[PDB]
RNA sequence: GAAAAAGUCAUGGAGGCCAUGGGGUCCGGGCUUUGGGGGGUUCGAUUCCUUCCUUUUUUGC
């Protein structure tokens, strides 16, 4: 746990900076009231310029890598126990992260909680050739979590159910230097792509399962007042691939377990808290960076000029 | 069996569906005639047997109102006169016996409410009378664009050219994911999100609303939508109880946007609001291969809420389904727009407009998008109501229409752009999003199976 | 994700209607403030029991 880089500085304003909620509920961008029977506790419904918002931090990012070289690739979102115990993650337990499927009705069916174990089972007994590693591959999925913090900040939008990630593995040869040359070219990556979007962040090395190194970037956060990981990137040496019996073939011809490396692209939900926080105006407005003006399309974002929902509910005072 | 808005309306969680069965409740003949024609899970013969459970229920309910207002009258006697006297006496033994009776009726009615609400949830919506009547052979043909590729060999099959250009996987996947599963890789995936993208942009260029749904839904939102959560021959995924309870996974948008707009007004002046939302949708449905019949699949929805009146809720299907056509003829795909018929309209759908695009490696027209009409279905389901100028609440219509599905639409270009020597064309449109004018072989070398 | 506490202008008692502290209008005076939703005991329950929802305390990835 220990910081490398800092790049960017906090925003000054001269008012006291409001929540992520509050400018959200204020433009009607994002919505979370009177959710508990829709799609549970804690889920959002964006709208509008919220969309928008996630379309451009989903199409920014993935371009970005597109245009340096990835192999796009669609996982699947219903995986199978085994690919989940071969990752690391035990949803035997009952305090789980992971949403399990009614054995009734199906067997051994697990809802997928990250793309990370959709992109591991695509190389599930599998041999890759030498020549083309390293092999990179970027992948936009929704992704989901049984558990999250309701004691703290219940009532809000950093720690959601499901959410929208942008995860990008890597595999890589069976030296230990290529794996790390990997993982530092994709904590250069996101650094770059944090950087574009202008978000004061912070890299730290983390201390100390299965993982050698852990690189956590925490964005910075005017309205909460205190810093929030948005990316966290893991080096598995060869826990994946002893797992998963993932191999590759050398120039020998020998099988030889394979390293893996993963990292989170980018997370609609933490982005979005630290765009609404730091781009904050005196009448609630959201100046769009210069990256995703071409794809909101607007220079300023205003007030929406339709009207709220109102609840014509049972619960509410009469 | 039970059902869960019955459920949500004794909790208190949202008011009692409000159902329409006294408009046709005048006519019986007609509404017998059209469920015959529409041969849903409810037939002809049992509706009677509805009617009469109703009228016992009304009866019973204004005898309880009127006991209501008889306690409530002499309590507000007691409590303006306020023991031993005479007068005081008879108002107890009167307010006793009035107790007893209203504690003897009430379970009564209580069960009555549920049985004739639980047998008339399963009627279906109306029809219009210009959808024939049939089985899906009796679909009507509206249009026709485009014409068959002329090829010069035998077309090959969507798997078999995925699988030359690795680009979908669908080889020993059982252990990874289940049956029915695939992995998009290089320019299947690029095709898709340029797929979604140029629709996307299509849609917000018009006026739309971009929006973003969850996945895991109640059944409530569901049941409201004219839906099967818990059944034994149902297809729509369902949680571990143990872990969480009363959830669900998201069948479509449509009803992640429905759960949105429960319970909320709209504007008369923001009227007809359309929002598009893009996202995954998972289905059971328990081809034997391809991408043709599979579970999880990307897909864009949009639903559009109008006002009342009949002629602008058919305008806005209208609408929905001219930038339906346009999109195909900007991607350029022969298609056919048909008609379904009442036989497979649905319960919630009054008028419901399919397209088929065509597919030589599959040798027939295969559907790839649909498009459908309630005028009042989910609202009086959902409670879905919306204000007018003077403050008045009544109920909006829905329209559900799908923007495009990415396996339908990838199977339609890689058998129709194909090429003799294996590779396959991009339309004029998704150039800019694929960055190559052809998919020729890939560069990398597939994988090779190792394990047992 | 679990366990616990409060509950609607605020404090305190009161199941048959309140004291004090409050907000607004009119000439210190006067008018005036029905409690978040759905269920049980009771002749009547904002008050006794339970449930949904809002707020608060403990534990944990
Ligand atoms: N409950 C959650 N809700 C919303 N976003 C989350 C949640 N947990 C993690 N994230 C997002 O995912 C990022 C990675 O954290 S992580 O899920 O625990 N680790 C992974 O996903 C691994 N696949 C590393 O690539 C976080 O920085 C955050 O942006
Ligand atoms: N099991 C399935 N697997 C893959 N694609 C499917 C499946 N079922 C339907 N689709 C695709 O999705 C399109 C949506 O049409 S529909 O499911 O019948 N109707 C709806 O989803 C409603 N929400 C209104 O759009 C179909 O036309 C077809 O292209």
């Amino acid at each position: 746990a220990r910081v490398l880089h800092m790049v960017g500085d906090k925003p000054v304003f001269s008012f006291q900076p409001r929540g992520h909620l509050e400018i959200g509920e204020k433009l009607d961008i994002i919505r979370q009231k009177r959710l508990s029977h829709v799609s549970g506790h804690r889920s959002y419904y964006l709208r509008g310029a919220g969309a928008l918002l996630q379309h451009g931090l989903v199409n920014f990012t993935f371009n970005k890598l597109l245009r340096r070289g990835f192999t796009p690739m669609t996982v699947p979102d219903l995986l199978r126990g085994a690919v989940f115990e071969g990752c690391g993650m035990t949803p035997n337990a009952n305090p789980s992260q992971i949403y399990n499927i009614d054995p009734a009705r199906f067997k051994d069916l697990n809802l997928a909680g990250t793309a990370e174990v959709g992109l591991a089972g695509y190389f599930m007994d599998h041999t890759v050739a030498f020549r083309d590693l390293p092999v990179r591959m970027v992948c936009s999925s929704t992704c989901y979590r049984a558990e999250t913090n309701t004691g703290q900040e219940p009532r809000g939008l950093y720690r959601v159910h499901h959410f929208t990630k942008v995860e990008m593995f890597g595999v890589t040869g069976p030296g230990l230097e290529q794996s790390s040359q990997l993982l530092e070219e994709f904590l250069s990556l996101q650094m770059e792509i944090l950087t574009e979007l202008g978000l004061h962040f912070r890299v730290l090395d983390m201390p100390t399962l299965p993982a050698y190194r852990k690189f956590d970037i925490e964005a910075w956060m005017p309205g909460r007042g205190r810093f929030g990981e948005v990316t966290s990137a893991s080096n598995c040496t060869d826990f994946q691939s002893r797992r998963l019996h993932i191999m590759f073939q050398t120039e020998a011809g020998e099988l030889q377990f394979a390293h893996t490396v993963n990292a989170t692209a980018c997370a609609v939900p933490r982005l979005l808290i630290a765009l609404l926080e730091s781009n904050q105006q005196k009448d609630g407005s959201v100046l769009v960076p210069p990256a995703l003006q071409s794809y909101l399309g607007t220079d300023r974002i205003t007030a929406p000029t339709h009207v709220p929902l109102q609840y014509i509910g049972p619960n509410q005072p009469r | 069996n039970r059902n869960l808005l019955y459920e949500y309306a004794r909790e208190g969680y949202s008011a009692l569906p409000q159902l329409d069965i006294e408009r046709f409740c005048a006519c019986p003949e007609e509404a017998a005639h059209a469920l015959e024609l529409r041969k849903g899970e409810l037939r002809s013969a049992d509706l009677p047997a509805i009617i009469s459970t109703w009228q016992e229920l009304r009866q019973l309910q204004e005898q309880i109102r009127s006991l209501e207002e008889e306690k409530a009258a002499v309590t507000e006697a007691v409590r303006a006169l306020l023991q031993q006297d005479p007068k005081y006496q008879g108002l107890r033994a009167r307010g006793r016996e009035i107790r007893k009776e209203l504690v003897h009726l009430y379970p009564r009615e209580a069960q009555l409410e549920e049985q004739f609400y639980l047998q008339a949830l399963k009627l279906p919506n109306q029809t219009h009378p210009d959808v024939p009547v049939g089985d899906e052979s009796q679909a009507r043909v509206l249009h026709m664009v485009g014409d068959k590729p002329v090829f010069s060999f035998q077309p090959r099959g969507h798997l078999e050219i995925g699988e030359k250009l690795d680009i979908i996987r669908q080889k020993r996947l059982s252990h990874v994911s289940g049956h029915r599963s695939y992995y998009l890789r290089g320019a299947g995936a690029l095709l898709q999100h340029g797929l979604v993208n140029f629709t996307f942009n299509k849609l917000l260029r018009r006026g739309f609303t971009p929006m973003t749904v969850p996945d895991l839904l109640r059944g409530a939102v569901f049941e409201g939508c004219g839906m099967t959560p818990n059944a034994n021959p149902s297809q729509i995924y369902n949680i571990d109880p143990a872990r969480f309870k009363d959830l669900n996974l998201a069948g479509t948008a449509e009803v992640g946007l429905a759960g949105y707009f429960m319970d909320h007004t709209v504007a008369f002046r923001d009227l007809p609001v359309r929002m598009v939302c893009s996202s995954t949708c998972y289905r059971a449905e328990t081809e034997p291969r391809g991408l043709y019949r599979v579970h999880h699949f990307t897909k864009v929805e949009m639903f559009g809420v109008t006002g009342p009146g009949l002629e602008q809720s058919s305008q806005l299907l209208e609408e929905f389904l001219s930038l339906q056509m346009e999109i195909l003829t900007e991607l350029g795909l022969h298609f056919r727009v048909l008609d379904m018929p009442t036989q497979e309209l649905g319960l919630p759908a009054y008028r419901k407009f399919d397209i088929e695009a065509w597919m030589p490696g599959r040798g027939r027209f295969g559907e790839v998008t649909s498009a459908s009409n309630c005028t009042d279905f989910q609202s009086r389901r959902l409670h879905i109501m919306f204000q007018t100028e003077a403050g008045e609440l009544q109920f909006a219509h829905t329209v559900n229409a799908t923007a495009c599905a990415v396996p339908r639409l990838l199977i339609a270009l890689l058998e129709s752009n194909q090429q003799k020597d294996g590779s396959v064309l991009v339309p004029p449109a998704l150039q800019s999003y694929l960055g190559t004018d052809r998919i020729t072989a890939p560069t990398h070398v597939p994988l090779q199976y190792i394990g047992p």
